[PDB]
């Protein structure tokens, strides 16, 4: 029942849903925040 | 005159959108390079409510439990809705025609990312790819920078806003072939297969599978 | 569970421009003149593009005068608010660690309170944070360092679940150089318990500590985050309007009008000879491109020649507008500037004193409440008493306390109407006693014959 | 026109326009300069059509000055109301959990009362909600959050059977992605019973919970809805009139006149030479398209030349209009300026104080009654004492109390006229004590310290 | 020592220019006129290029007058803060050496406190170094001498880890010429232990000496660096805004306007005959290139000749600009000058003194805290009592006590409300007694001669 706005809230922000991170998709898409040096970050494990 | 605030709002939204879209495109390309794709375009109309998902389960094999989500475009969801709304085989009642899951306990998450759609008219193909526990990893690196710089030499003082940031992509059991790819890949460089090596020995360890429907 | 750190809430994004302008106003003339393009528009843009126009703009801005009353407005308000010193209620011998050096830098709690009050009066935001080391420290987080907070409703209670702020530090190597560490602090409230994560961010790296939940002296962890955000309006996470916004806008308008006035003064201020009705024949015959204007020498003019010593006249309407601006700022701020000309009736001003001290009263309570809550949290950390209070000087317009007032307070202490400590705080606030209460007592039981 | 003919005229849809105008006036010059168009109509729409016209309009607006008298007005008004602190009547050791944090966020009851009084002063409407979560919570509901209500007379009594208000909260997912989840609470009164339910909209679909009946500590449900609406007019669900409509009109009109005046000052405030009776041949001969105006050098002119420094003369009709609107703003009764020039005899201000403090006293009484109701309802929830009062300051234009007043109140308390708590309240109200009465007694059982 | 010890932080380098400007304004007028090129824009750059232009510029600057309100304001403010004498609390006989020769030069600690207060009032920075030679010395470090500081967060505590300040000395050779030897002191805090090291240069080689930890008399070395950096705002190592910036700016603007006004006065301030309607024939016949202007002689003129005395009229707009800027300085509340014509109704300024002495109180509290910490550190070195205090004059506007004030404080004395030493402090404060309290006790304890 919400129609009245504040100022410039009508400014379009996005049309595609992007609420697809971490618990939203049952942990399918992980959005962490950690630094890492260089253009590559590789981890080695036994075959 | 709230240009900075407006740009901030739109930039937060589009940053979320861009990381999500790049992750989806990289995941689809990597799974296609790994062979975990089921192409359903010739059978009947092109998409079935539930019998199509069994194909992806057959692909992923004995570890079918490890898939618990179906990222999909909106058109496949509406096709499931329509076929469910016309139950040629009577397994729905009017109170259950709006099921979002896939009759296996896996919810279907809906987004209209351009990475999950391609072609037009009769070549239109939709990718509805399922995931595993933490299959696609996106790690933003906390290096956001932004400036506002004025310009001199034109008829008006040209003001500018420029930003920059970075993040990291990782798909379970897959490595980005930097030799065939590049140091800094474009969004279309991630979507190109043969740049995604299959590290894990078995397809089961690799997290995800792609379902292609028209 | 750890995501999107170093992200600033968009309300703060809308407010950064106002905060930056207010900080520029507090800085003084130099900050305003450094960014005169934002405040003072160029009178002619077509010339402004050309190189001969930019030099004109520089000369235009240098002649301009920055009133900078806003800085005084803030300094004066901090003046009456912190007259004498704040009162502390509770034990002193077990609370000296917070009073003498609140954050371990040797800086007293009074000085940090002064800084916080100035911060919350200028641009109307600030934060306090207390964390265990064994000794807790009552940190101070600037308005721009707080950058993310959350407010969800758990069991129908307004709760601050998430709060992230930034802290700056310089790592110490064996050299003498200065480096910067943007250490962030993540504060979370899960299922009614307090947890915090720190991000090491080693010099040249970014490393993060493990999760840990600080607990009180007895235990039981916590139920609310020990971070209080104080503002001009109240103590809520929501953004509050800075009290200096209108005064800064008026000051900027006065500054640009002063630029116009000073340009006019430089150009047309000097009187001009204006030899009229003259001929080039007369010039090259008698004048010879040089006129002597001293008293001892006169100059001749041809028939029907009128010299007019013309100059810009006083009480220019630009100056009238500047006077309007000065009067308007006087109307808004209580004592940003003073006036020797005006005369005020005493007793009538007492009626409006309460309204003129409205912002002062609020800021005082908002800070007093924030510091009282921080001290209570510190006591919970140390397991001390909880009935303590840190109440600022809510009385303003202070002055030496009158002999009649002195007799009145002494008589009130003789009766059971004012406690001894209340009367001591009175006589100290009035500039008549300076020793602490205990010293006065222990000298009072001495039987001095005089 | 015939009001007996049916018409429906009660909903916030009626009042959003003026509420938003009040909000942006309270915000300051940023919002007003930002939303210039509805306040300052274009000088001409024909010009406004052209792009040079809109450039002219921005040049006209950016030069304007927002006085911002309404923000200072409500500031002074709230200051006068919230001097010292409201007095709480009844047990305190039992109600401490409500005084210390009224909504379970560390926000004391006094600060939420201050916010409620500010809302009542600004736009003349606010709401209070009490809901048992365990602990009851007194919430503050803004004027825009109250969505719907109906009044049906039941058994000869006017009852607010239904009331719906939006409940704004921030969603904290695994990440820090800024969302905003809305909750709607329907409070219904069927057959003399209190009922409530929650509407939740998650991803567009309106989930509805099942009806519940919050019941008191002893039981017996309720007989009225724990929701009170307060305003400048009275404690009625009907929309109350904002107390600052005419003042905001005056400020807006003064803003547009200031825009006109500042445009005039920028254009014609600079003196101009206006060389008359001049020929271009003479110009190119001697002047050469350049004039040296400083007092060191002169300029020759041909015959019949009259140089004329011309500029707009002060005390113009726009100047007078701005002055008259300022005096009108101060005339309406708002504590919006403190002019140093005006003198007033003491005592006549006391004569007009009753009328000048009308809306202040009205708001004080309304908020006091609303919080009395809220505390009584919380007592019903906790099964506590009912005879509890909470009133704000009812005496305005407060100032330090004189030594003669000190002697008078002490002498009155020595007689059986003023209770000890009443005398302590009066003396604290006069800025002469800070400790509570009970602690004074605890210090005062023992003999004179000497 | 990854580089030379002489590294200066970026902000100190950026602030040396502003500090130099403040010092140049403080010294007086000769250096302002010496450096007037930077401040005063030459009235025409085209002329300024030529040597005659620079000669005219020197004659322009010399004729100008420097008002010097900033120096008077500092001196007046310093005098208000330093009247009577700072009061030292604690054992006075054990600390006589610190009071008398605080740093070995025979300078009283009160006079060094005056120097520190003036330094913190002019450019808002300073320092105090407490070291050990047996006797501790309280250094004073100029603002331009502290050149490096670091502040890590160690165990959640803001500390100071490195602080390097230059020490400048005069080499004492056999000759009478002036050498200059400078020594760098490195104060470092490692693992909660204070270590100091000194650096001296000799024969092109910079030596390091060795590390050493000063220890308290009992032992246990030091836990923090014995160096307090007082400032205008607070005791923070971070650079504080100089309080005299705005004044200096206005003083410069007034100086430029005075230059303009004085040039106008010199050129066009004299009346001139301006005989119009004159012919060369008439001049060479009856005037002969000379005019008599006394009352004894009268000169004839031809038909239609208009003699008119022309001189620059008063109340010009440059003069009103200068008067405005003088008013603006007084409006800023700066104590630079007084106005005999202006009068004030007494009692109005009493309320306002708190806003007037806002800066005075701030600097006094900062300096008192710094000196108290320094004295505590010295007591720690000597193994003396550490609960000592040193307070400046917090009661400004010093005046002689009235008979009523005298009687009031005396009557307060026998009442157990004012300590004997507090009464003595007041009586010396009011200029009604001068000898020390112990001397008064010794003399008055004898039998009255009667």
């Amino acid at each position: 029942v919400f129609n009245d706005w504040a100022y410039k809230t009508m400014s379009e922000v996005l049309d595609q849903q992007v609420e697809l991170f971490n618990g939203a998709t049952r942990g399918a898409i992980i959005l962490r925040s950690a630094g890492n040096t260089g253009d590559l970050s590789e981890a080695a494990f036994w075959a | 005159q709230e240009a900075g605030a407006v740009i901030g709002q739109q930039l937060a939204g589009d940053t979320m959108q861009d990381m999500l879209n790049n992750g989806l495109a990289a995941g689809k390309a990597a799974f296609t390079a790994g062979g975990a794709v089921h192409d359903i375009s010739a059978a009947g109309t092109g998409l079935m409510t539930q019998r199509a998902f069994n194909a992806a389960q057959r692909i992923f094999g004995d570890r079918s439990t490890d898939i618990q989500v179906w990222v999909s475009h909106s058109s496949p969801l509406f096709d499931l809705y329509d076929n469910a709304l016309a139950n040629a085989e009577q397994l729905y009642v009017f109170g259950t025609v709006n099921v979002r899951a896939d009759a296996f306990g896996r919810p279907i998450i809906i987004t209209d990312s351009p990475a999950l759609v391609s072609g037009a008219a009769e070549t239109l193909r939709h990718s509805t790819l399922g995931l595993t526990t933490g299959a696609i990893l996106i790690e933003q690196n906390q290096d956001f920078d932004s400036t506002v710089v004025d310009g001199t030499g034109k008829q008006n003082i040209t003001r500018q806003y420029q930003a920059e940031w970075s993040y990291n992509l990782g798909v379970n059991g897959y490595a980005y072939d930097i030799a065939t790819g590049g140091k800094a890949p474009n969004p279309t460089a991630l979507a190109t297969a043969a740049n995604w090596d299959k590290i894990s020995t078995s397809i089961k360890d690799t997290g995800g599978v792609v379902l292609v429907t028209k | 569970d750890s995501n999107n750190i170093k992200y600033v809430r968009e309300d703060a994004k809308k407010m950064h421009k106002l905060w930056a302008h207010i900080r520029m106003a507090m800085e003084g003339s130099r900050a305003i003149k450094d960014n005169a393009k934002e405040f003072v528009p160029h009178p002619d843009n077509t010339k402004a593009t050309t190189p001969e126009g930019v030099a004109r703009y520089k000369a235009y801005i240098e002649r301009a005068v920055w009133y900078g009353a806003s800085a005084n407005t803030v300094d004066g308000m901090l003046g009456q608010i912190f007259a004498r010193d704040p009162v502390f209620t509770g034990p002193e011998d077990k609370f000296d660690m917070l009073i003498n050096d609140v954050d371990g830098s040797g800086l007293s709690i009074h000085q940090q309170a002064r800084d916080s009050a100035e911060d919350a009066l200028s641009l109307g935001r600030g934060g306090l944070f207390v964390d265990y080391s064994a000794r807790p420290y009552i940190k101070f987080i600037a308005a721009e360092d707080i950058l993310n907070w959350r407010e969800r409703w758990v069991n129908g209670a307004k709760r601050t679940t998430l709060l992230v702020f930034r802290e700056e530090s310089d790592a110490d190597d064996d050299g003498y150089q200065i480096y910067k560490e943007e250490v962030w602090r993540e504060l979370r409230l899960v299922d009614g318990t307090y947890w915090q994560r720190t991000w090491r961010e080693n010099d040249g790296q970014l490393y993060v500590d493990d999760w840990i939940s600080p607990t009180k002296a007895d235990g039981s962890q916590f139920d609310e985050i020990p971070f209080v955000i104080f503002g001009s309006k109240n103590n809520d996470p929501t953004i509050d309007m800075p009290p200096m916004r209108d005064l800064v806008e008026l000051n900027i308008a006065h500054f640009r009008n002063s630029a116009d006035y000073e340009e006019a003064c430089f150009i047309c201020g000097q009187p001009t000879l204006f030899l009229s009705g003259l001929t080039e024949h007369w010039v090259k015959n008698v004048l010879g491109g040089a006129v002597v204007i001293g008293s001892r020498d006169a100059v001749p003019l041809p028939v029907n020649a009128k010299p007019e010593l013309l100059q810009a006249e006083g009480n220019g309407m630009v100056k009238e507008a500047m006077d309007q601006k000065e009067r308007q700022m006087v109307a808004l701020g209580a004592k940003l500037i003073d006036s020797d000309k005006t005369q005020r009736t005493f007793g009538e001003a007492s009626m409006e004193a309460a309204a003129q001290n409205s912002v002062l009263s609020r800021v005082s309570k908002n800070v007093s409440d924030a510091y009282t809550k921080a001290l209570r949290w510190a006591a919970m950390f140390l397991g001390l008493d909880e009935k303590i209070e840190y109440e600022l000087n809510s009385d303003f317009d202070i002055n030496k306390m009158s002999p009649e007032e002195l007799a009145a307070v002494i008589s009130a202490w003789q009766s059971n109407a004012i406690s001894f400590t209340e009367m001591r705080w009175q006589i100290k606030k009035g500039g008549r006693a300076y020793l602490e209460d205990e010293d006065m007592r222990n000298e009072s039981e001495q039987d001095d014959p005089l």
